[PDB]
């Protein structure tokens, strides 16, 4: 299962 | 023996044409198990395997609420790359993701993934310590520095060492019966005149899993690398893959040639001979 | 800004009988940026049901795509694949090879 992605370029 | 979960993502603007595309899929080995596409009917993550459609709908609403938020990300940091790289906003870009990670036979963690790619050149990686960073320009360096102000390395460790490896074991013990099962090539070998004097030997290898395999042609048990011509090996659209291997040889002389075969599903590698 | 050109191979799911239904691939592999055209043609004209994979990428970034079909060989049809992508000045066919 996936990986919440919490962060900007 | 040893197996990976990969997630990939594509986001690509369409000035003009409404907000970007965003597709993304995740394996398990060679086996496409899930799939969003911004573009279809209501978009939801859906099951492209039988052993996914198991889990409760708790799981596809958090997948699903995940694809959406990193759609929206995905915008974001398209702009941001306009600005890192001076570009206009007329032009389609790319922004690539992938993330994942290696298990050993025995289930432990063997490596973890987290890169990103912007037009199809590496931007920022995780490197494998799952604590540092490469940075390939002075943009990405911008990136770094906002990732490691806000602990991103640490974020991603945890999730790489612990539910990255758990979860593919759950989905390695739920799907044992395809992901734990390889299938051996079928193989023969063909015969194609050129002229009188010369002919092509194909060697042929069918309907195996997964795609890793060697195939090799030996004269007299030398090896003909320099003078084999391989094809990638291409899905054949039903999980299996297939790949051949050619040799010109003189004509009347192919019973000195032997084509070697080696896969994970084979007891042992298989030797074939052109047979008339 | 990198561009890459498609690899293209055209081959049957199953080794070709004529008369016995099989599918037929055209598999586009290592091109980059991912708008790409992909017809599969019978005698020269665009099949009208095709379905193609979801697009994923390679471990260097390069996309990667499959397009198919069901189709019945015989000896008389001639079936190919035609490829559109920028990096191309004109579309690229390729003939599908029974022995290939």
């Amino acid at each position: 299962r996936r990986k919440w992605r919490r962060w900007h370029l | 023996g040893s197996h990976s979960m990969r997630y990939f993502h594509t986001s690509v603007s369409r000035p003009g044409r409404g907000e970007p595309r965003f597709i993304t899929v995740g394996y398990v080995d060679d086996t496409l198990f899930v799939r969003f596409d911004s573009d279809a009917a209501s978009p939801r993550e859906e099951p492209r395997a039988p052993w996914i459609e198991q889990e409760g709908p708790e799981y596809w609403d958090r997948e699903t609420q995940i694809c959406k938020a990193k759609a929206q990300t995905d915008r974001e940091d398209l702009r941001t790359l306009l600005r890192y790289y001076n570009q206009s906003e007329a032009g389609s870009h790319t922004l690539q993701n992938m993330y994942g990670c290696d298990v050993g036979p025995d289930g432990r963690l063997l490596r973890g993934y987290h890169q990103d790619a912007y037009d199809g050149k590496d931007y920022i990686a995780l490197n494998e310590d799952l604590s540092s960073w490469t940075a390939a320009d002075t943009a990405a360096q911008i990136t770094q520095r906002k990732w490691e102000a806000a602990r991103v390395a640490e974020q991603l460790r945890a999730y790489l060492e612990g539910e990255c490896v758990e979860w593919l074991r759950r989905y390695l013990e739920n799907g044992k019966e395809t992901l734990q099962r390889a299938d051996p090539p079928k193989t023969h070998v063909t015969h194609h005149p050129i002229s009188d004097h010369e002919a092509t030997l194909r060697c042929w290898a069918l309907g195996f899993y997964p795609a890793e395999i060697t195939l090799t042609w030996q004269r007299d048990g030398e090896d003909q690398t320099q003078d084999t011509e391989l094809v990638e090996t291409r899905p054949a659209g039903d999980r299996t893959f297939q790949k051949w291997a050619a040799v010109v040889v003189p004509s009347g002389e192919e019973q000195r040639y032997t084509c070697h075969v080696q896969h994970e599903g084979l007891p042992k590698p298989l030797t074939l001979r052109w047979e008339p | 800004m990198i561009q890459r050109t498609p690899k293209i191979q055209v081959y049957s799911r199953h080794p070709a009988e004529n008369g016995k239904s099989n599918f037929l691939n055209c598999y586009v592999s290592g091109f980059h940026p991912s708008d790409i055209e992909v017809d599969l043609l019978k005698n020269g004209e665009r099949i009208e049901k095709v379905e193609h994979s979801d697009l994923s990428f390679s471990k260097d970034w390069s996309f990667y795509l499959l397009y198919y079909t069901e189709f019945t060989p015989t000896e008389k049809d001639e079936y190919a694949c035609r490829v559109n992508h920028v990096t191309l000045s004109q579309p690229k066919i390729v003939k599908w090879d029974r022995d290939m």
